């Protein structure tokens, strides 16, 4: 086959080019200096964050957070009209970075993530809540089914947190993990919120729960009959 | 872990084990007299923490040891 | 009965490995990666440490065979690396003998580490580089802290190598510095006494800086002075290179 | 109506939006030749054309404006200058159109237009910034550069894409909006390669670690020529 074919070598692809050219076409006015915040920042989280199996911070990581900076930034222009020109775009790239990256960091990492943050981001600061009709559902969910809630500090605080996390990353993206040790509440976690978001929106949550190593993979994906096709 | 013990506690003192009642008086009555065993550190949090340490054969998991306590209760409300 | 022997290199090997301080409260990019690194270190030291003394015991004593400990005694008389301790890069393979070598000079290096840290102090330490888990990350932990001191850009930093922190154990291949100013050498690899890193806004050959002598672990990039006669293309067509171990 | 079978009708709904799209293509690169003639263009002729026409006509008839403009100046560094005073000026104009609201699928065409014209942008700094006279130099045959030719008889061939040594004819395959790569370095060597590996009439086998590039820009590179990607998730 070798010889059939015509290989290139692919590793190392201009993070920065892809960020400043991506945020110009968005529409940032700081669009070089963001990403030569941006990318150099991503750089400094792969090594100076703990070292951990689900952490990623590639180029697949950069593009969800730089679109999901986009579609936050057009969310917050209409808010605006509402009630435009100028807008804090630092802050914006902040919101994203948080909204994606906060999610998959271990405990002791938090703090550090802020660190790097204030330091390349000075004038950053962040902003989290406004999410009062989940999280009374939730509540109302949890008290249901024999669950405790919390308000950020209580018992519950940091579950429920979680569980609003899980909620953003499912807005913002296509396919989740939930990685966490035997009894850390994932399935709950993920329960209470198809729960709660069938209860505000009215559509019917449907769950199908696999288990794809307690069948052969033929019968997880399916067979070609070697006879018939 | 008091997460779980409240959710035991609430599981216990309504959904009677039967498939108000009797049964659900005495495992309400029971709950209270538990609560204050369960509820901040107590007797079964500091129980874990020692028994942490302990050598067993398998592998000890707080949500197995719990498990079994809690399946313990209920035959002791039977 | 090789059990006896295996017990005899056993006790010999621990020796070299006794305990490591943990040592925890700073914003400075060079203490937050030798605080990590120490940490890992010192899970490593534990790990090891505890996988020595059992087979002590299981072997010059008394105490029941599991299914790891039959690994591990299988992986130590076989003199293979088992793949329980190798937590970094290791050259190629080496034997248990060389690991364990490595293993207690990365120790001691980081029991002195612990010491300068105890008493910040770290900026001025000579720290090597074939030595530490992770360099890349003390590169990056290096322009970060310059970059934090001076009050400047990180993404707008040179390197300037002038044989500013002291780097040490690195070795070149193939040529030999006489004042910051290469010269082609017929020797295999000549040593560098004293290596500082200074960090500059804005005929030069650049050289890499591998891990080790299998030339497959990248971890920066020098610049030096070119001698009057010889010739970058000369250089590069001889692959003259930097590692971090030797 | 006269309710042919089913594939035979499908096989004409196949030609048809082949020929359509050639024709539109066709007179969009004339309205392109119209505005660009001019220095100086207006936003909301601009913007009017931005709504007449697809997205992947809109991204491919800017590129055969820029081409076109950019031969005729290496022919002939004057000219040079000026065929990069106009990608700036589009630039600019792109730029306010994008600050200014829109609705969504005129912005998904001006951020085609944007991520294009960057690219082009580039090439023609790259190019002023080398010393390049004739139209012949490798410094500008390395780069994909697109041919119209208003006088050929048949209407899917009137447009040949061409690299270094390597000629391409467009699929004319109806793509939707889909997604423009930013234009890296890399992603130029990779069409290099894969574009010399298809005039030899061979495959293309781009490798490397996870997350880098080569399902996009192979569906990229596929999408600029205008043919039908499928991946495919190969496994046991
Ligand atoms: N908010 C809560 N309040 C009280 N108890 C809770 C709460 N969330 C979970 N629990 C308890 O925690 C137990 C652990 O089950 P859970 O489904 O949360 O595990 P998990 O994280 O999915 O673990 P596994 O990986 O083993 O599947 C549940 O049986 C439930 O009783
Ligand atoms: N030139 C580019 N411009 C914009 N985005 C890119 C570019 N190259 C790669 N990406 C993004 O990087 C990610 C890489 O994923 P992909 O290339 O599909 O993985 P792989 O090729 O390793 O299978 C994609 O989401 C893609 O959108
Ligand atoms: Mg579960
Ligand atoms: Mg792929």
């Amino acid at each position: 086959l070798k010889k059939l074919f015509r290989s290139l070598a692919m590793t190392k692809p201009d993070r920065q080019l892809i960020a400043q050219v991506m945020l110009y076409s968005q529409g940032f006015r700081t669009a070089e200096v963001l990403a030569n915040k941006i990318v150099p920042f991503f750089k400094l989280c792969d090594e100076q964050l703990s070292s951990q199996s689900h952490y990623d911070f590639g180029l697949r990581a950069l593009k969800s957070v730089l679109v999901s900076a986009g579609n936050v930034k057009r969310e917050r222009i209409q808010k605006i009209k509402r009630e435009a020109e100028n807008l804090p775009e630092q802050e914006i790239l902040i919101q994203s970075v948080c909204e994606t990256m906060v999610p998959k960091l271990v405990a002791e990492d938090i703090p550090l993530l802020f660190s790097l943050l204030s330091d390349v981001f000075p004038g950053v600061q962040y902003h989290r809540g406004e999410m009062t009709a989940l999280r009374e559902e939730l509540k109302k969910v949890c008290q249901e089914m024999y669950l405790t809630y919390g308000d950020g500090e209580e018992v519950g605080g940091m579950w429920v947190e979680k569980v609003l996390q899980l909620y953003q990353i499912t807005q913002i993206n296509h396919g989740l993990m939930m990685v966490g040790p035997s009894g850390s509440g994932k399935s709950m976690a993920w329960r209470v919120l198809l729960k709660a978001l069938e209860r505000l929106e009215g559509v019917e949550g449907v769950a199908h729960i696999i288990d794809p190593k307690a069948i052969s993979k033929d019968h997880l994906y399916g067979t070609l009959d070697p006879n018939t096709r | 872990t008091d997460m779980i013990f409240n959710n035991f506690l609430a599981r216990l003192r309504s959904i009677p084990l039967d498939e108000a009642s009797p049964m659900l008086q005495i495992q309400r009555d029971a709950a209270t007299i538990m609560q204050p065993y369960f509820t901040s550190n107590g007797l079964v949090t500091k129980a874990l923490e020692h028994a942490f340490q302990l050598e067993h054969i398998m592998d000890l998991t707080r949500l197995r040891c719990l498990g079994s306590l809690f399946s313990m209760l209920h035959q002791a409300c039977r | 009965t090789l059990h006896t022997t295996a017990s005899n290199w056993l006790h010999l090997i621990p020796q070299t490995l006794s305990h490591l301080k943990r040592t925890e409260n700073i914003k400075d990019p060079l203490f937050r990666f030798f605080e990590r690194e120490v940490k890992m270190g010192a899970k490593l030291l534990q790990d090891v440490r505890q996988d020595l003394a059992d087979v002590v015991q299981v072997c010059e004593g008394k105490k029941k065979q599991t299914n790891y400990l039959r690994t591990l005694i299988n992986e130590l008389v076989k003199g293979i690396l088992p793949r329980s301790w190798s937590h970094y890069t290791v050259p190629a393979g080496m034997t248990v003998i060389q690991w364990v070598s490595d293993f207690s000079e990365r120790i001691k290096q980081l029991q002195n580490i612990s010491l300068a840290a105890a008493s910040k102090e770290l900026k001025n330490i000579h720290v090597c580089l074939g030595g530490l888990f992770v360099p890349e990350a003390y590169i990056t932990a290096t322009r970060q802290y310059v970059a934090q001191a001076n009050s400047w850009s990180l993404e707008e930093l040179c390197l300037e190598v002038n044989v500013s922190f002291g780097v040490t154990g690195l070795k070149l291949q193939g040529a030999t510095c006489n004042n910051n100013k290469l010269s082609l050498s017929n020797a295999i690899s000549t040593a560098l006494p004293l290596t500082q890193l200074r960090w500059v806004k804005q005929s030069v050959v650049t050289l890499p800086v591998y891990l080790n002598f299998t030339r497959a672990d990248l971890i920066f990039t020098v610049d030096f002075e070119i001698a009057t006669k010889e010739d970058p293309r000369s250089f590069y067509e001889r692959g003259v290179a930097v590692l971090c171990t030797e | 109506t006269e309710h042919p079978k089913i594939n035979e009708w499908l096989t004409l709904v196949e030609k048809e939006m082949r020929v359509t799209l050639a024709k539109l293509l066709a007179e969009s690169v004339t309205e392109v030749e119209i505005f660009g003639k001019a220095t100086s263009i207006d936003p909301n002729t601009y913007i009017t054309w931005i709504d007449k026409y697809q997205a992947q006509l809109v991204v491919l008839s800017a590129q055969i404006a820029w081409s076109e403009n950019v031969e005729t100046a290496l022919s002939s560094a004057a000219p040079l200058h000026s065929v990069l005073s106009n990608v700036e000026v589009t630039l600019n104009v792109l730029a306010d159109s994008v600050l200014m609201e829109q609705p969504p699928l005129r912005r998904r065409k001006l951020e085609h237009l944007i991520t294009e014209l960057v690219h082009q942008r580039d090439v023609t700094r790259s190019l002023i910034k080398s010393k390049i006279d004739n139209a012949k130099s490798f410094e500008w045959l390395s780069q994909m550069r697109f041919y119209f030719d208003p006088k050929q008889t048949d209407v899917l061939q009137q447009l040949s894409i061409q690299m270094a040594n390597a000629k391409f004819n467009y699929g004319f395959e109806y793509l939707g909006v889909q997604d423009k790569l930013v234009q890296t370095p890399l992603t130029d060597r990779c069409y290099l390669t894969m574009t010399q590996a298809l005039e030899a009439r061979l495959g293309g086998s781009p490798f490397g670690p996870a997350g880098t590039g080569k399902t996009e820009s192979v569906k990229a590179l596929g999408h600029q020529l205008g043919r039908f990607v499928l991946v495919f998730n190969c496994d046991e």
